RNA sequence: GUGGCAGCCAAGCGUCCAUAGCGACGUUGCUUUUUGAUCCUUCGAUGUCGGCUCUUCCUAUCAUUGCGAAGCAGAAUUCGCC
RNA sequence: GCCUAACUUCUCGCUCAUGAGACCCCAUAAAAGGUGUUGGUUGAUAUUGACAGCAAUCAACUAGCCCUGAAAAUGGAUGGCGCUUAAGCGAGAGACCUAUACUCC
């Protein structure tokens, strides 16, 4: 039922709080609530975070209990965690939202025009398919 | 204190299958199939291998952890029911009045008569999947048999509690029908 | 009646423990009353045997 | 912050008091609220607690003339309505005008049978610890005197069957629309470029 | 202070208010439960209380002191001429009761 | 009364001594480690304990130095043992508790919060006898021991997530399970 | 305080056996259907005993319903619970 | 949390009560009990394999919450509604609301 677990080396994504929107690696578990994470290659300092602010990703690194910043960085670039994460819909949605939030008025106008044209054409094709 | 993880496992003998999912088990063997729902407990039940079912609890307190072995024993009882079933033998004891026990309604109701001589007739319906039989060889003996231990024992308890004495001391008015043996159908 | 049946009936009717606070019919090998009314009293007495 | 239309809220899997407080705030702030499936709202704690609380509520009647005393409504919709009323200054004109904007129903009336309902995640019962019993206002109403549990159940079953058929048709049409966009790709490639560049797909 | 000697209250409070009936005709507040197996039949009729008489009947009641003995009993006559069926109406269940 | 206000109580080293007199021209120098919100409270508690232990009070003594101590390496996790004495509503007791943290000050703050939670004991009724770092195999509390496993794994079973900056109502379905 | 009612430890009664049922020496509470203490309201007036009549309410349950325990073999009787 | 201006804000625990609890004076509760649960103290046995049945266990204590002790008369009061990883209990953090008080005009 549960596939992703809080384990040493698990790559977590900081959902809320200080370093929101970044990835880090679990290097220790202090208790059921607090976990020490260090994302040296994702611009996250070695710190302790509440699990309530973290989200488990699908990447697990081959780390050692309390692996130092050097080792966790070596493992991060070895596994290429950032490229693989960017490949996922998880990161694609985030990038899309980042682009969305920064749209200008002219860009909004262009998007509206293009979107309505595309919708009209797709509706024509949908009518064609429905007739068959 | 919330233990991080606590689990137990049940191993299934040959010829039986379970096929669990969503916290409902579907054990099946020679004597049919028993389905049991365990969604009142928030545990994780899964198949580990071919004939092993694991019931696990994450971050449970004493009361929740107490239920793991309960569920495992329930599944073991399902296995026993599908393999050898369940059979409860009950004996009638009386000082003077023969307790006349019979079946009616297509062998779906047990009738007790003459219990302490009362002219009232005691009627006990049988749960679905359970059957009853009087022993023609051993007098005063009634057997309730079925696959599901819960229903078999419920029928036995219903019959046993149907016969109770009133306004006289039970220390020496010992009349009644009592469950004398709990065993399996197939000789074990 | 036959002694085995006597014993069978007594096992359910007499061989039990009685709580001294709420008179609850309790199992013979019990340490505390199961009823909430007495607050799980730990002091019990055997059901009065035939003297 | 006012909504143009009434707010339709599916009452299923909602905590009674939390939903009532949210709805009372909305009513006071000026919106109209419709609550559907009031029999599916839940109250935390075992059934006996709620049953005994409602029995004690029933015991509150005027000694002189019970026709004057508290009016103990048994329907789930009226139970929710009274719970919201308790959270309003209903003895004043403000509270009365706010309360008159609420409609609570058992099941989904035909008027709202064809609209999308909302949920308040802050009032969902799934905030309770899993090992915590909870009762259902439908069961409470049935056990305290509600006479239309089975009728509402049958009507809801028919509604669910019709909705399932509609959803099967909608699934088919959605697959068809996906295929239609796939086919249209050659013509819309000019515009899809702009859509994706601005991040909309 | 408690009343010195107990006595039951006068009258049945479930039959109150003792007010004039809303209508002259008796309202049927409930009908017999419908069994689909039995043949179609009506469940009510209308008549007029004509008057009372008394009759002598032979009693068949085993174990009674008047078994196989004649007894005088007062009876009421209700004149019930045939009724004409003028219309048919039906009721549909709704969350607030049956509705015509 | 004394209260352990402020998240992550600070740690101070306080050194003081009785004011020299003619009969005692040279006085012993006393030093203590005190966890307090700020240095004023640090001095107050220093004088409290020193007056308890030796015949000297704030009037007749002086504070040679007050300094703050910062965790040497807040980049590592340790197990801390805390010996404390506290008073219940009925009697006085000695407790030994264990915590896991990257800072001794954090461990002491955890101790104060835990005592408040479990024994309804306030900061004024608690004395911290001693705080040390315990090795993994010298720990004797199951809650701390169960985390000394290199293969430790566990999911997050029932995650209730709070929406922050959106409307109360939504058509989205709420999912508490994330496999 | 007095009046009424309910608990805790058990020295003893109970043929033997402290607790079936009681329970001294002590001791903890509850209630305002007793009588006291006070003098807060009322002396430009609240009609002051008892009975009759009529409602409703509370139980610390006499009877009846459902039960548990006896120094419960049964008319009978006792204790206890909802 | 809504009445009600100000967060269903943030962190750690404890509590399930067949009407739990909920804030100085303040609007009652005790002796004595619980093998409910959570922490601690002390003394033992246990890998020369500790208790039950043909890998930790045992015993006595201790104090947090909860339960029993806990009976009154019109229908009724954490102020009400309600609230159960709380909107309860304890320790804390940010921000915010609000006087005829403080500053300025």
């Amino acid at each position: 039922v549960f596939n992703r677990v809080v384990q040493i080396g698990r790559v977590v994504f900081i959902a809320s709080g200080k370093d929101q929107g970044k990835l880090a690696a679990i290097v220790n578990v202090i208790d059921g609530n607090r976990v020490q994470i260090d994302g040296p290659s994702s611009d996250v300092t070695r710190t302790v975070r509440n699990l309530k602010d973290l989200q488990l990703t699908k990447f697990v690194l081959k780390l050692r209990v309390g692996q130092r910043t050097k080792g966790v960085k070596a493992a991060f670039d070895a596994a290429k965690v950032t490229e693989n994460f960017q490949k996922t819909q998880w990161a694609k949605k985030i990038a899309q939202r980042a682009i969305r939030a920064k749209l200008t008025d002219f860009e909004r106008y262009k998007l509206m025009k293009a979107k309505q044209m595309r919708n009209r054409i797709v509706r024509v094709e949908l009518a064609k398919l429905k007739k068959a | 204190m919330k233990l991080i993880e606590s689990n137990d496992t049940v191993v299934f003998p040959e010829g039986v299958t379970f096929t669990v999912k969503n916290r409902i088990v579907h054990v099946t063997g020679p004597r049919g199939t028993i389905r049991k729902d365990f969604r009142h407990l928030h545990m994780e039940m899964e198949r580990i291998g071919k004939s092993t079912l694991r019931v696990r609890k994450w971050f449970g307190v004493r009361k929740e952890l107490a239920a793991i072995r309960t569920v495992c024993s329930h599944i073991k009882n399902m296995i026993k029911g599908v393999t050898v079933g369940f059979r409860y033998k009950m004996r009638s004891v009386y000082a003077h009045f023969p307790i006349n026990v019979t079946l009616q309604d297509g062998n779906r109701t047990v009738e007790i008569r003459n219990f302490l001589g009362e002219k009232i007739v005691r009627r006990v319906p049988l749960p679905e999947g359970v059957i009853a039989t009087i022993s023609t060889a051993q007098k005063d003996e009634i057997v309730v048999e079925g696959n599901d231990v819960q229903f078999v024992s419920q029928a036995a308890a219903r019959i046993q509690q149907s016969t109770a004495v009133k306004e006289k001391d039970i220390r020496k008015f010992l009349d009644g029908i009592y469950v004398s043996e709990k065993t399996t159908i197939v000789p074990t | 009646i036959e002694p085995s049946l006597r014993q069978l009936a007594q096992k359910y009717n007499c061989d039990k423990q009685i709580c001294r606070k709420c008179y609850a019919r309790l199992p013979p090998r019990a340490s505390n009353c199961r009823k909430k009314k007495c607050g799980h009293s730990s002091e019990l007495r055997i059901k009065k045997k035939l003297k | 912050g006012l909504s143009n239309r009434a707010i339709i809220i599916d009452g299923k899997n909602h905590l009674l008091g939390r939903l009532a407080s949210i709805v009372a705030k909305k009513l006071l702030q000026g919106d109209k609220v419709v609550v559907l499936r009031a029999e599916e709202i839940v109250i935390s704690g075992n059934f006996h607690r709620s049953k005994l609380k409602y029995m004690s509520f029933l015991r509150k009647r005027c000694n002189i003339n019970p026709a004057r005393g508290a009016f103990h409504y048994r329907a789930p919709g009226k139970i929710f309505w009274r719970t919201v009323r308790g959270m309003l200054p209903h003895k004043t004109n403000r509270g009365n005008e706010a309360l008159k904007n609420l409609r609570a129903y058992e099941g989904v009336p035909a008027k709202y049978q064809k609209t999308k309902s909302l949920h308040a995640p802050s009032a969902s019962r799934f905030r309770l610890q899993p090992r915590r019993k909870f009762c259902v206002v439908g069961r409470l109403s049935h056990e305290v005197g509600w006479q239309f549990q089975d009728v509402v159940a049958k009507l809801e079953a028919k509604r669910k069957v019709k909705g399932a058929a509609y959803f099967e048709q909608k699934k088919k049409m959605d697959k068809l629309a996906v295929q239609a966009k796939k086919n249209a790709a050659p013509k819309i490639a000019q515009y899809q470029k702009i859509i994706e560049a601005l991040g909309y797909n | 202070s408690h009343r010195k000697f107990s006595a039951p209250r006068h009258g049945h409070m479930g039959f109150t208010p003792k007010k004039r009936s809303r209508t002259y005709r008796g309202r049927i507040k409930a009908f017999p439960k419908d069994d689909k197996s039995k043949p179609i039949h009506l469940t009510a009729f209308l008549g007029y209380k004509a008057g009372m008489t008394h009759i002598v009947r032979d009693v068949d009641k085993p174990g009674s002191k008047v078994n196989k003995k004649e007894v005088v009993e007062a009876v009421t006559i209700v004149e019930t001429p045939p009724m004409v069926i003028a219309g048919v109406t039906g009721y549909v269940d709704t969350p607030q009761g049956p509705r015509a | 009364p004394t209260k352990a206000l402020g998240e992550t109580l600070n740690e101070y080293v306080v050194v003081g001594r009785k004011i020299p007199t003619e009969k005692e021209p040279v006085t012993p120098i006393w030093k203590m480690q005190i966890f307090a919100t700020n240095h004023v409270i640090a001095k107050s508690r220093f004088w409290y304990f020193v007056s308890m232990l030796r015949r000297v009070k704030k009037a007749n003594g002086e504070i040679l130095s007050i300094k703050q101590v910062f965790e040497k390496n807040p980049g590592t996790v340790k197990n801390y043992g805390v010996w404390l004495k506290y008073d219940s509503r009925t009697g006085h007791h000695n407790m030994y508790r264990e915590y896991r943290d990257t800072t001794v000050a954090g461990a002491v703050t955890q101790c104060y919060r835990d005592m408040g939670a479990r024994h309804r004991a306030q900061a004024d009724r608690i004395h911290i006898l001693k705080v040390q770092t315990v090795k993994a195999e010298d720990t004797k509390r199951a809650g701390i021991k169960m985390f000394h496993d290199a293969k430790i794994r566990f999911p997050l079973p029932h995650r209730v997530t709070k929406r922050k900056n959106l409307s109360v109502f939504t058509t989205a379905r709420q999912n508490t399970h994330f496999a």
